[PDB]
């Protein structure tokens, strides 16, 4: 237990301590750490001087008002030898909770009586906290429990306290050099200087609340008559100590739509232009030994708004810091005629009257009355924005449990109509709750925040947009069929864009859950789908702040990826479709360490990417497996060349059941599929380094054979006829019916080049292909139609790239050809046999964010004029063929790209399969939605339109 | 000397084409022997890639460094061994590092 000594100034606390900032000492008895008491304010010892009698006893109540958990307090009067008996009797008459009284070794015995691996740490450490030598069990993991233990015991933090901290009371520009920059104050602690003062009520983001005096300066008001000034006096028995520092702190963010700011220890005077000002000084009334915090405001519109803001701040301080006063009594002054003495009423009256009407009828002069808004313009919300007061002639409202909205799950909210349109009405059965909620709502204008349409007075209601489609919770539970992937991403994006807005406004939004997500439409391309709400009426929260919000949003994103359901993997647990880059984001937000969770801006930035939406799968093959080619059947066949003998791999795109088998004595470089509907069969042909074309039945692996061997390495295969391109510049044409025959000879052998010029690519639009530096075309008779020599491309580009091997060719209207170890893709006109275009991958990669190579490794094409280009690094350039513009640069998934091609899944969904390398070496398969460029453009337009709308609502308010 | 739209100097082009006379005259007049384009290729990089031995020799005599790394991290030894090894021998006679690694961790004798 801790013994702490407090009392009035000069009461003799240290004198008692000898007879038994805030300096701390050790006192054994039950060994107690004793503090000698200001800033930021066990067993309590209340010390007062008896020489002033009850005059010293009074004003002690703040000591009971101020962080105790109902701990005992001991009251002692000192200097009894110099006090009078009548003063002591007054002290008796006067007398959180006091246990016993004394008036001076009785004090020490009273203290002893009232004071009457197990955390064995902070002994060597007191005289980075892990292992100072691991104490206890892993040093309690440095959990907040240990921090609270060390702070409460007063052993670690108070080294600088009362010696360096809190010395500015008598001692941030021109401030640090005298307070915390004397001898040894490293620049590592600039962020803590003049910031730890803020938490301790010592400095304010304006200032030490001690240079102020208790002498009120001269105050002059532009208005003087009773009928033109609203005066509010909250009276509190005591002004619970520490009140004025916090009040001076908060009364800065006050706006009528701070030219002059005077202040002292008890009082501030804020002055804008005339008919806009507020005096919040503290007045002393004769024969009233209480504190009178008085507010004097002009009666105009800006006066009403300013008084409302000041009162809101004061009751906010009451609710947040000094709950004990909520006793404090509020009054308002009035005068029926000018010159009459100001008369006062408690606020419950004029509240009943604002409910009943808008006039204060004089009891004796029935014809003489005052409107309420002229007396206290907060009971009638005369502070509402001009477009927010309810027009009772435009509201069709039925208050019955038949049009109840959400069946009351949203609180007391009913369906209604406002200005014709269908609308929602929340009926407030206190005025404090309504005013607080209005203050919060009037400063929140963003697309994902529920918009406020009206705020009534006589009903005392709120009226807001009717989400026609219910909340997100009902979407998740009832109509699961309409929850498409695009809609899920839009909902999550919309919630994050607005959680980050609340965090920008320094608003916590403690509990975020699906119930607080309101849906206006289910059409994915809409501008507004989901907003966030708080009806003010649990498994969706952090283990315990913005990190709690990020954890809540991670749970919400988990419950969006999953339709509905430490925390298990969503795909394995619920069988939902995989969604990479959202599973990772869920894992990131759900980190148990608050400092490792991403901030809401980072979360939204992660969600704002089309790589996140159209990345269907990302499969990592076993480590040290190197595969060079694939063919899609869904299922994928891969050619493993990680050793001197090629192997055949099979990957099931639904189960991820990778398997492999040694099939050839040489490395496999090319694969293809021969389909024979006429027999209803299919073969897989493997072209290896030795030149062996080895054929497998996909239905049963035992049926295997081999065609006629070529004279050199087989470089490419295509499939009706089978075309085989070898490394010695030869093309072998087989009939597909001959593939099933062991040792079958090709239908034709055609020589394109020589041994040093290998034929490497074959594609359809008339057959087209590439060998060495030449492009060749064929008719249906398998004869040469044209040869285009591409070494003239050396007249452009550079000879290092142009004079190389052709690795892939695609053609719809132009020849898009890529070379070996070249970042330049050349575009040839197949009708004129002349080079007409260049595409530089380095040029594209430089415009977008040392870890890049840019050498083209593969190409692929879509019917929607789209060209996919894989670079040597882990980059895919998506381009529009209309103008060869850059649609997107996919990157930051792996380190290298090997080959990609289009495919169709078993669900008839078109995807793009990209095989690359994580260069120790781990080959990777990536699955993209075939419509990725369109999603990129659509989401860019969606973000642009939504940002434009957000700016519009921010400007218009 | 000036760079083109791809950052390529006349010395880069001469190294690509293998012109002994142009490389020699540019080095004699004071061309930047270690200038690089957006690809990170130095004169010696291009000479090793294309396969010109005498260009490599005249560049090394003019002060070309054998430890330059391009955008892909490939030293002139990498481009010399990748395309075949007289140029490898000439570069190794100079103080070249055979343990240099590119972005994928490959030494230039692994490319051969
Ligand atoms: C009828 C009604 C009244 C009020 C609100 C409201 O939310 N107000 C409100 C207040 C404060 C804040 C900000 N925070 C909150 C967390 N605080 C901790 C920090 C500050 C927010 C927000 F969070 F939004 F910013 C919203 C919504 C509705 C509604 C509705 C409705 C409409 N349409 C529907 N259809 N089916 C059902 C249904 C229901």
């Amino acid at each position: 237990m801790k013994l702490m000594i407090v009392g009035n100034t000069g009461s003799g606390k240290t004198t008692l301590l000898q007879q038994l900032g805030i300096d701390v000492k050790d006192w054994p008895i039950l060994v107690l750490n004793v503090w000698d008491f200001e800033e930021f304010y066990a067993l309590y010892l209340a010390v007062y001087d008896l020489s002033k009698g009850q005059a010293e006893v009074d004003a002690m109540k703040p000591w009971l008002f101020n962080r105790a958990s109902s701990s005992p307090v001991i009251l002692v009067g000192t200097h009894l030898d110099v006090s009078d008996e009548k003063q002591r009797k007054a002290c008796m008459s006067k007398i959180p909770a006091i246990r016993d009284y004394h008036f001076v070794a009785k004090l020490r015995k009273t203290i002893i009586n009232e004071s009457l691996l197990e955390k064995i740490i902070l002994s060597e450490r007191k005289n980075r906290k892990r292992l100072l030598e691991n104490q206890l069990q892993l040093d309690e993991n440095e959990l907040p429990h240990a921090v609270h233990f060390l702070n409460e015991s007063g052993v670690l933090l108070p080294k600088w306290l009362c010696k360096i901290m809190a010395q500015i009371l008598t001692v941030r520009r021109d401030v640090e050099k005298f307070l915390s920059k004397k001898r040894k104050f490293p620049k590592n602690y600039m962020s803590q200087y003049f910031k730890l003062l803020e938490k301790f009520q010592i400095a304010l983001p304006i200032l030490v609340p001690s240079s102020l005096s208790d002498h009120r300066p001269v105050i002059e008001l532009p208005h003087c008559e009773n009928s033109e000034i609203i005066i509010r006096l909250y009276e509190m028995p005591y002004f619970p100590m520490g009140f004025w520092s916090r009040l001076i702190n908060r009364l800065l963010e006050i706006s009528p739509y701070r030219p002059n700011r005077m202040y002292w220890r008890q009082g501030i005077y804020l002055n804008w232009s005339p008919e806009a000002y507020c005096l919040v000084g503290s007045e002393v009334l004769d024969n009233h030994p209480e504190s009178f915090l008085k507010i004097t405001v002009p009666s105009c519109r800006k006066g009403c708004i300013l008084l409302g803001q000041v009162v809101d701040h004061i009751d906010s301080l009451m609710e947040e810091w000094f709950p004990g006063l909520l006793l404090l009594k509020k009054w308002a002054l009035y005068s029926f005629n000018d010159g009459e003495e100001h008369q006062k009423i408690l606020l419950d009256d004029l509240m009943k009257k604002a409910e009943e009407g808008d006039l204060l009828v004089n009891p004796d002069q029935p014809r003489l009355t005052i409107p309420i808004s002229q007396i206290a313009p907060d009971l009638i919300l005369a502070d509402l924005p001009r477009n927010i007061m309810l027009n009772n002639d435009e509201l069709e409202f039925e208050q019955a449990p038949e049009f109840l909205l959400g069946d009351g799950s949203f609180g007391s909210v009913y369906r209604a109509a406002y200005e014709g349109e269908e609308v929602a009405v929340k009926i407030f059965n206190s005025l404090r709750l309504l005013r607080q909620e209005l203050v919060v709502l009037c400063h929140l204008h963003h697309p994902s925040l529920i918009s406020l349409l009206a705020a009534g007075i006589r009903p005392r209601m709120l009226v807001m947009e009717l989400a026609s489609k219910g909340s997100l919770d009902r979407l998740l539970q009832q109509d699961k069929a309409s929850l498409t992937r695009t809609l899920q991403h839009r909902i999550a994006l919309h919630v994050a864009d607005g959680l980050r807005y609340l965090h920008s406004a320094m608003i916590i939004y403690r509990d975020l859950k699906p119930h607080n997500v309101l849906l206006f439409t289910l059409y994915p391309n809409a501008a507004i789908i989901a907003k966030i709400a708080d009806y003010s009426i649990p498994g969706f929260r952090a283990p315990e702040n913005q990190q709690a919000d990020v954890y809540s949003f991670g749970l919400l994103l988990y419950d969006i990826l999953t339709t509905g359901g430490k925390l298990p993997d969503p795909v394995k647990e619920y069988g939902c479709a995989p969604w990479p880059m959202v599973e990772k984001l869920i894992k990131q937000c759900l980190k148990e360490n608050p400092q490792e969770r991403p901030t809401s801006a980072q979360v939204f930035d992660i969600l704002n990417s089309a790589e996140l939406v159209c990345l269907t799968r990302r499969i990592l093959l076993p480590k040290n497996v190197i595969v060079e080619c694939m063919v899609a059947t869904a299922s994928i066949w891969l050619g493993c060349g990680h050793t001197d003998r090629g192997q055949l791999s099979f990957l099931d795109l639904n189960t991820e059941g990778y398997t492999s088998e040694e099939v050839a004595d040489s490395r496999i470089l090319c694969l293809a599929l021969v389909h024979l509907p006429v027999e209803k069969e299919s073969w897989i042909v493997s072209g290896t380094q030795s030149g062996t074309l080895l054929v497998i039945n996909t239905e049963d692996g035992k049926k295997r054979h081999t065609l006629e061997k070529m004279t050199d390495s087989v470089t490419c295969l295509y499939c009706n006829f089978l075309l085989v391109g070898t490394a010695d510049g030869k093309l072998a044409i087989f009939e597909d019916k001959t593939v099933k025959l062991k040792g079958a000879a090709p239908l034709k052998i055609l020589n394109i080049g020589n041994v040093s010029t290998p034929l490497m690519c074959l594609s359809e639009s008339v057959m087209w292909g590439g060998c060495g530096t030449k492009i060749f075309s064929f008719s249906n008779d398998f004869t040469i139609q044209k040869l285009i020599e591409t070494r003239t491309s050396q007249l452009f580009s550079y000879a290092a790239f142009s004079d190389s091997n052709i690795i892939t060719v695609v053609v719809d209207t132009a020849l898009y050809i890529a070379k070996q170890n070249s970042p330049v893709v050349e575009v040839w006109d197949k009708k004129t046999e002349k080079l007409c275009g260049l595409i530089d991958c380095v040029h594209f990669l430089r415009e977008v964010m040392m870890s890049y190579s840019g050498r083209v490794k593969t190409l692929c094409l879509q019917k929607n004029t789209a060209l996919w280009i894989g670079t040597g690094g882990g980059h895919i350039l998506l381009l529009d063929l209309s103008t060869r513009r850059l649609i997107r640069v996919i990157y930051n998934f792996c380190n290298s790209v090997r080959v990609m091609m289009t495919a169709q899944l078993g669900s008839l969904k078109n995807v793009m399969l990209v095989l690359g390398y994580n260069r120790e070496i781990q080959s990777c398969l990536t699955v993209w939605d075939i419509n990725l460029p369109h999603e990129v453009q659509n989401l860019e337009k969606h973000i642009e339109v939504r940002k434009e709308l957000a700016e519009k609502m921010r400007r218009t308010s | 000397n000036a760079t083109d739209e791809a950052g390529v100097t006349p010395l880069h082009l001469a190294a690509d084409s293998g012109h002994l006379e142009i490389v020699e005259v540019l080095l004699k007049t004071g061309a930047d022997v270690n200038a690089w384009d957006h690809y990170g290729f130095t004169p010696l990089h291009l000479a090793a890639h294309v396969g010109h031995l005498e260009i490599v020799e005249v560049l090394l005599k003019a002060g070309a460094d054998v430890n330059a790394q391009d955008h892909a991290g490939w030293t002139p030894l990498h481009l010399a061994a990748l395309y075949g090894l007289e140029i490898v021998e000439v570069l190794l006679k100079h103080g070249a590092d055979v343990n240099a690694q590119d972005m994928w961790g490959e030494t230039p004798f692994d490319l051969a």
